[PDB]
């Protein structure tokens, strides 16, 4: 039940809401990801 | 004669009668084994849950 | 249980008791209803304080079959704690009473139970 | 030479311990201060007992004498019952989980 | 006669020879009770940890 | 423990045993030795299959003093399971036995230690 925790709580996260600064943020993957990450 | 084909065959019967405890034994096992197998499948299961819960 | 001791304590001085002590002995075999199948026996007797006496007693039963034990000392102290036998008791100059019997946990809940 | 090996494995079967040939230790846990109870019993040589105290596998071990087939199906008997109270305990945690 | 004997022997070392194998069995069995029995235990001690804590959690909201 | 239960699998259909529970429930307190002492009590019942049943018991056990207690669940099991009550319970289609106690780890070691 943990990667599915992981799965939850980063599900939650893309997700609102009313919190003063914390917007959703959106999900990239895969292609867009690696060079995001190698961007790093 | 008596006395000695009587013997072997207490002693025979007595072997084979052992025998069958031996059985017993055999007989008791893969059930046994499968019940002991499961164990630290779950034990391996529920502490994953757990590790769930505490990151929660 | 089965050595059936009940101390009873006396308003009364202890040479006072002992002067007195047939008299005494018969009055607590009428307070148990004076039958010939009940005999009072005196254990002990003690003097506590100018005016008070410990006095320790039990009671031999008789069966029909001749046999004879003692009451058991529970038994005999239910019966004496009964309002009216207490009051007799009182009469005689008893002031207070206890059994030797350590009695079970679930004796005394039972009495908590059903104090009555 | 008939009437000796005859005796002898008669010998070899029997919880008597003559050679029982049926000679094996498992051993069993038991926390301090109780290593020094047990203490074996009738037929047990001391050669046998040290050596299994020997090669030990981890202390608070004690060594128990398994003669024959009984003594295992026992020792199974034991590992069912320990069996059922640790799945019990499991789901206990998976519950309070 | 012999060939009796000869049969009492031979089953004699044949089942000994099992009863060894059942035995060793039986041991690696227990070892694997004991050594999940302390992750068990270690299971117990995490739950109750957990629960604590959620029930600190519970009063703090 | 305390709880004292028992789970019994019987190799007879649910209707069966609620049919002739009181016959059944009586069997159990003979196996027990039947003194007026110990009364088994009918915890549940459920079916599991077509032909075999779960019936959970337990024992009250009256002490001299009147008060009463449920028998251990540990010590309730390892009465049926010596081998002469077990086979007793065969005899009334008892075909497996539980209890819930999770016992510790150095009662399985001294099962393990001593398994008769």
């Amino acid at each position: 039940a943990l990667f599915d925790s992981l799965l939850a709580r980063n599900k939650k996260q893309a997700e609102g809401e009313t919190a003063l600064g914390e917007l959703p943020s959106l999900q990239l993957g895969l292609a867009d990801l690696r060079q995001r990450l190698r961007k790093l | 004669s008596e006395a000695l084909q009587q013997e072997i065959a207490k002693i025979d019967e007595e072997i084979q009668k052992c025998i069958r405890d031996k059985e017993a034994v055999d007989a008791f096992l893969p059930a046994h084994g499968e019940q002991l197998a499961a164990i630290p499948t779950d034990v391996n299961f529920v502490t994953r849950k757990s590790e769930g819960a505490h990151n929660a | 249980d089965e050595d059936g001791l009940i101390s009873l304590i006396f308003n009364k001085k202890e040479s006072d008791i002992r002067g007195q002590q047939q008299q005494l002995v018969e009055s607590l075999h009428k307070v148990l209803g004076g039958h010939q199948t009940l005999t009072v026996n005196v254990e002990g007797v003690k003097t506590k304080a100018d005016n008070q006496t410990e006095v320790i007693i039990y009671v031999v039963e008789r069966s029909p079959n001749g046999t004879s034990r003692r009451v058991g000392a529970s038994a005999l102290f239910s019966y004496f704690e009964q309002a009216h036998i207490k009051a007799n008791m009182q009469s005689l100059g008893v002031t207070g009473a206890m059994a030797q019997t350590e009695l079970s946990p679930v004796q005394i809940k039972q009495l908590i139970q059903n104090p009555l | 030479p008939i009437p000796e090996q005859i005796k002898l494995i008669v010998d070899k079967w029997n919880p008597n311990h003559p050679n029982c040939a049926f000679k094996t230790y498992l051993y069993n846990k038991v926390d301090e201060h109780t290593v020094p109870l047990y203490g074996p019993g009738p037929n047990e040589d001391p050669k046998e007992w040290e050596e299994a105290l020997q090669r030990k596998p981890a202390p608070n071990f004690i060594p128990v004498l398994c003669s024959g087939f009984p003594s295992i199906v026992a020792r199974l008997m034991l590992q069912r019952r320990v069996i059922t109270e640790f799945n019990n305990k499991l789901h206990q945690i998976n519950a309070s989980l | 006669m012999d060939e009796i004997i000869t049969r009492w022997a031979t089953d004699l070392a044949k089942y000994q020879k099992e009863f060894k194998e059942q035995a060793a069995k039986v041991m690696e069995w227990d070892r694997l009770l004991v050594e999940n029995g302390e992750k068990i235990q270690k299971l117990y001690t995490s739950t109750y940890e957990a629960e604590r804590a959620s029930n600190e959690i519970e009063r703090q909201l």
